[PDB]
């Protein structure tokens, strides 16, 4: 695997700098980017580097070592919209293949949850037939995994109250559901 | 469009010795555009298997090659190089000096 | 000290007589080492010097690939150029790009330089910064604006700096016998009566490499005002340069007069005289 | 070798 | 400036499919990618100008051509599961500078397109407990039976559409991992404060687009065609 990057995912506080490194094998790359995608869009150019060096823009440096064959990237001051996957590609001059992609790092920018109340709600189907809403836990809490099915946490964001909450889903056509015990 | 006439220097390789194998050469330089024609000519006739040098260029864009053959002077041999180019009416004809 | 990786690039279109003629020639110093020419059924790049008659297929095939490249874009840029200055499919056009990277005493990168040139004129220039172009009209202002719009002075300045440098070093050492190693002047004076009262005196530097040369003539070891013939420095086809400098003279008088060479391949500069 | 990068005017 | 199509297709084993590109840059260069998920994008084929291709990394499959400096057509000659995989379209300047991408063609090939079927959509009432403990009210959406995981779910509010407050799953569910041919269900939530839960005249509606079959296929079953079509849900607000 000629461009090498860890896939994480890695996990940096809202605020705080992150950094991603990026390992290729030619001494013949010769061209350097990095790539952010968000899930489900394309590959959006973040930066590009061709002389060995720092390089900056705006909250981004790009540093370039072609002696220890790595490139690598910093956001400063870690923003929601930076969670992304980050992907590194190489212009290798020797194959001449376009560019060579590395597998991707992916970046969660946890925010600091202000007032950690984890509760336990139910929600009734608007349609007679009900859920179950794990929500308003700290960003540290790690939610975990027949005819249970439990979504994975996100976080939203109510704007205008300045107010972002963990949340995280759980239901089943069982009769036997107990809810109040179902993120164990 | 800028045109240039070349500039022409026919000569040998080696310092010419009556008898003894040698190379001849004919330098042509400061000419634009690169289209030219160069020959070799032992007593007025073209010399075969004449070879040049891969077309290069100046500081000021001009172009140079070398046109050159294995050769054999003799004390009655004359040898001579003639160019054709678009800057250049008729083929210029400069004859080998020794000497020179 | 100063040594130099230099291409120098040629593409003449030739209106329905097939696509465009593209020659590329690379020179370390004052040595060519290899050439690519779009006349062939397989064009290749290819060596044309000795010392590079043992590189294997990983540098053929990519220098190969690059050269094509090279001459794929030069069509294209040539069709533009063509557009820009409104001209006929008719007429033939030539566009010629020059680059070199030059090494200091230090074995350090030390200068940069980059040109276009369309029909024999400068047309863009890369600026000694090497951040930023110069345009010589409204035609190249577009090339400019281009050029800024994708950052072609960054890859420039990449391949200048870094890429360059590496080979340059790369082909010194492969070529080291006849890039450092220098060849001083054979050196020696002839004698070419003009008149009955006067004689040519001709100073000749032969053999040697690399190119820059001074030929002087001295009349008692002083300056003259005399009639100082100066021919253009040539190859003599063997990879050496020739050169020769000629002062007409009162006959009888020949022993006034000296030649001084210098050349990098000489440990200290010689002076020179006609010997009867 | 020869620039891996090519103005395109 | 790279004009993919389509951004969604579903394809039965053994049938053929022609992504098309185009690009109004005029570049010479062009190139497919493909990209699993959880991976790198990986070179199917490139052309470095008109009337020239060049295979990639992984070109078994696939056929691409180039007459036009415009246009990069990736053909798929036989779908196969493996197949299945987002496909990225760029345009480049050089050979090794900036590759622009298109929007991307998220592609399934299944084995019988019995297995395609429209999501079902619920729209789930706040918790009460929420609503005292935290004057803060979580509609949930859920999207069920769906396949392929071809699917976009959006929050409308008194008719218009909303993004504050919400928070859609990444990935979806599959409702039987074991079966390489599963369903899938997706989670998203609205929260907003128990005022604006409780005024009656406020409509909150689960939007999920989903891509399926074409007008043109051919369908032989009892149930209803799971072509292109919105699937909503909704509630109303509540005095309580």
């Amino acid at each position: 695997k000629e461009v090498e990057q860890n896939s994480g995912p890695l996990s940096v506080p809202e605020g705080a700098i992150a950094s991603l490194n990026c390992t290729y094998s030619d001494r013949g790359s010769v061209s350097f980017f990095w790539y952010r995608q968000y899930s489900g869009k394309s590959p959006e150019l973040i930066m590009s580097i061709y002389l060995n060096g720092l390089k900056e823009d705006g909250r981004f440096t790009a540093q370039l070592n072609k002696a220890s064959q790595y490139v690598s990237l910093l956001i400063r001051d870690s923003q929601p919209s930076d969670s992304a996957t980050y992907l590194c590609a190489v212009g290798n001059h020797n194959t001449g293949n376009m560019l060579t992609f590395g597998g991707g790092t992916r970046l969660m920018v946890k925010p600091h949850i202000q007032n950690p109340d984890p509760a336990v709600y139910q929600l009734r189907d608007s349609k007679s037939s009900s859920v179950c809403l794990f929500t308003d836990f700290d960003s540290q809490t790690n939610v975990s995994q027949s005819d249970v099915y439990i979504t994975d946490k996100c976080v939203l964001d109510m704007r205008s109250m300045d107010f972002k909450s963990n949340s995280a889903v759980a239901w089943s056509n069982k009769s036997d559901f107990a809810c109040a015990n179902a993120f164990n | 469009m800028i045109q240039r006439t070349p500039k022409i220097q026919v000569y040998s390789r080696h310092p010419a010795e009556n008898g003894k194998s040698n190379f001849l050469n004919c330098y042509v330089s400061g000419f634009h555009p690169s289209d030219i024609e160069v020959d070799l000519l032992k007593n007025g006739e073209r010399i075969e298997k004449v070879e040049h040098s891969d077309l290069s260029f100046s500081k000021d864009w001009s172009f140079y090659l070398l046109y050159y053959t294995e050769f054999t002077p003799t004390e009655k041999d004359e040898y001579a190089c003639r160019v054709n180019h678009v800057t250049l009416s008729q083929p210029k004809i400069v004859k080998w000096d020794r000497d020179m | 000290g100063s040594h130099s990786l230099k291409y120098f690039h040629t593409s003449v279109s030739r209106p329905g007589r097939g696509e465009p003629r593209f020659i590329s020639v690379g020179y370390v110093d004052d040595t060519q080492f290899v050439r690519f020419d779009n006349d062939a059924a397989s064009p290749r790049m290819v060596p044309r010097a000795p010392w590079m008659e043992q590189e294997g297929s990983e540098y053929w095939d990519r220098e190969t690939r690059s050269a094509r490249d090279t001459a794929q874009i030069f069509r294209v840029n040539l069709r533009t150029l063509r557009g820009y200055y409104n001209q006929s499919e008719a007429g033939s056009h030539t566009l010629q790009w020059m680059h070199g990277c030059e090494l200091g005493p230090d074995g350090r990168f030390l200068r940069g330089y980059e040109q276009f040139a369309y029909d024999g004129k400068d047309y863009l220039t890369l600026n000694e910064d090497l951040r930023s172009w110069t345009a010589v009209d409204t035609a190249a202002q577009i090339s400019e604006q281009k050029s800024n719009d994708a950052s072609e002075a960054e890859h420039q300045r990449a391949y200048l700096e870094d890429t360059c440098v590496e080979w340059l070093h790369k082909y010194l050492e492969k070529g080291k016998e006849t890039l450092l190693h220098l060849e001083p002047p054979k050196t020696h004076v002839t004698h070419h009566p003009i008149s009955d009262h006067e004689a040519t005196l001709r100073c000749w530097a032969l053999g040697f490499y690399p190119a820059e040369i001074t030929l002087t003539w001295q009349q008692d070891g002083e300056g003259h005002t005399q009639d100082t013939e100066l021919v253009e420095t040539r190859p003599a086809g063997d990879g050496t340069f020739q050169k020769w400098a000629a002062v007409v003279v009162p006959s009888g008088e020949e022993q006034r007069y000296t030649c001084h060479v210098q050349h990098e391949g000489l440990p200290e500069p010689v002076t020179l005289r006609w010997k009867p | 070798i020869l620039s891996p990068f090519l103005p395109l005017l | 400036g790279v004009t993919q199509t389509p951004k969604f297709q579903v394809l039965k084993t053994g049938q053929s499919m022609t992504l098309q590109c185009a690009q109004d840059m005029n570049y010479e260069y062009m190139s497919w990618y493909r990209q699993d998920p959880g991976m790198g994008l990986r070179l199917i084929h490139y052309s470095v100008s008109a009337g020239l291709t060049d295979q990639g990394e992984v070109p078994n499959g696939y056929n691409v051509s180039r007459s036009t400096t415009e246009d990069f057509p990736l053909r798929l000659l036989s779908a196969a599961p493996s197949q299945t995989s987002v496909y990225f379209c760029a345009s480049h300047r050089n050979r090794l500078t900036e590759a622009f991408f298109g929007q991307g063609t998220r592609l399934t090939v299944v084995e019988d397109l019995k297995n395609v079927f429209p999501p079902e959509v619920a729209v789930f009432e706040p918790s009460e407990a929420e609503i005292s403990h935290t004057q803060k009210a979580t509609l949930v959406c859920l999207a069920t039976g769906f396949y392929p995981d071809h699917v976009e779910l959006s929050w409308w509010v008194n008719g218009k559409e909303v993004h504050s407050g919400v928070c859609t799953d990444p990935q979806p569910l599959k409702e039987q991992p074991a079966l390489n041919d599963s369903r899938y269900a997706l989670s998203s939530r609205l929260r907003v404060s128990a005022t604006f839960w409780q005024d009656p005249r406020n409509h909150f509606r689960c939007q999920v687009q989903f891509y399926g079959l074409s007008e043109n296929d051919e369908w032989t079953q009892d149930r209803a065609k799971p072509v292109t079509q919105i699937v909503s849900a909704e509630a109303w607000g509540r005095a309580d």
